[PDB]
């Protein structure tokens, strides 16, 4: 499944390479140390409701 | 917007709203980054000139956190035809960057191959606008959003008696009374995954609004990415 199994456990881009998965994150995002999680650089990362 | 709710404080950062010289919101946007803002090629017939207003969610009272911004460059896609409404998307340069703050954030852009298999296919999106809250009533003076169901690309032709190119897809409810409206052109139509809202259309078009066996039709982002993406290098 890779991917298609719980998006490959990426938090945002997943993608299937030599029948693994690899995560990536949108700009403003920086992949965590998991390669999974995708960290905001900043206070206003895109996507982001302004809810603060 | 027919129906849904109103954009609560802080939820539809994104939202940008085209205003003409009598400053009348005629259609909306999408913020992109804090210099780029998307929105319909067909929108862009709607004023011989006009601005683009954020951070606003009532058009009348005061809120503080709204600002104006002149356009620098408009970047229409050349081959937007006006008989089909194919190709309807465009975007443009603002003169001044927008600086980010409460209500005022960009929606993010995705990857297209990912956006196709896991955003398209979630069970909804999100549109959101200042557009007209009934087919023949006013637009809104409150920024409103609505939940609407991704439609089956057959079940979308079926439906329509125009041309549904495959720059477009259909979203809303055959049956119930919920749709984007005249006004909402232009603005947002983001799919959310775990927290993020990623950006995957563009309100284009309907025939009425709200009517029973119709959809909204959108501008397809995901097989323009790469048309945006250059554009922003301008
Ligand atoms: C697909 N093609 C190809 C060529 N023409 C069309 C076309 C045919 C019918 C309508 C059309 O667009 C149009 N849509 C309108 O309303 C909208 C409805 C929705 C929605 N229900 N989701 C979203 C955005 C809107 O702007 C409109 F108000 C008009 N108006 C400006 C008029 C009005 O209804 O008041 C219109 F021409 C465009
Ligand atoms: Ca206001
Ligand atoms: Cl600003």
């Amino acid at each position: 499944k890779l991917c298609s199994l719980d998006n490959g456990d990426c938090d945002q881009f997943c993608h299937e390479e030599q029948n693994s998965v690899v995560c990536s994150c949108a700009r403003g995002y920086t992949l965590a140390d998991n390669g999974k999680a995708c960290i905001p650089t900043g206070p206003y990362p895109c996507g982001k409701q302004t809810l603060e | 917007i027919v129906g849904g709710q109103e954009c609560k404080d802080g939820e539809c950062p994104w939202q940008a709203l085209l205003i003409n010289e009598e400053n009348e919101g005629f259609c909306g946007g999408t913020i992109l980054s804090e210099f780029y803002i998307l929105t319909a090629a067909h929108c862009l017939y709607q004023a011989k000139r006009f601005k683009v207003r954020v951070g606003d969610r009532n058009t009348e009272q005061e809120e503080g956190g709204e600002a104006v911004h002149e356009v620098e460059v408009v970047i229409k896609h050349n081959r937007f035809t006006k008989e089909t409404y194919d190709f309807d998307i465009a975007v443009l340069r603002l003169k001044t960057p927008i600086t980010f703050r409460m209500n005022v954030a960009p929606a993010c852009l995705p990857e297209r191959d990912w956006a196709e298999s896991t955003l398209m296919t979630q069970k909804t999106g999100i549109v959101s606008g200042f557009g007209r809250t009934h087919e023949k009533g006013r637009q809104s003076t409150r920024l409103k959003m609505l939940e609407v169901p991704y439609v089956d690309r057959n079940s979308c032709k079926l439906s329509s008696s125009f041309i549904i190119t495959q720059n477009m897809f259909c979203a809303g409810y055959d049956t119930k009374q919920e749709d984007a409206c005249q006004g909402d052109s232009g603005g947002p139509h983001v799919t959310r995954f775990k927290d993020t809202y990623f950006v995957t259309g563009i309100v284009s078009w309907g025939e009425g609004c709200a009517r029973k066996g119709k959809y909204g039709i959108y501008t397809k982002v995901t097989a323009f990415l790469k048309w945006i993406d250059r554009s922003m290098k301008t």
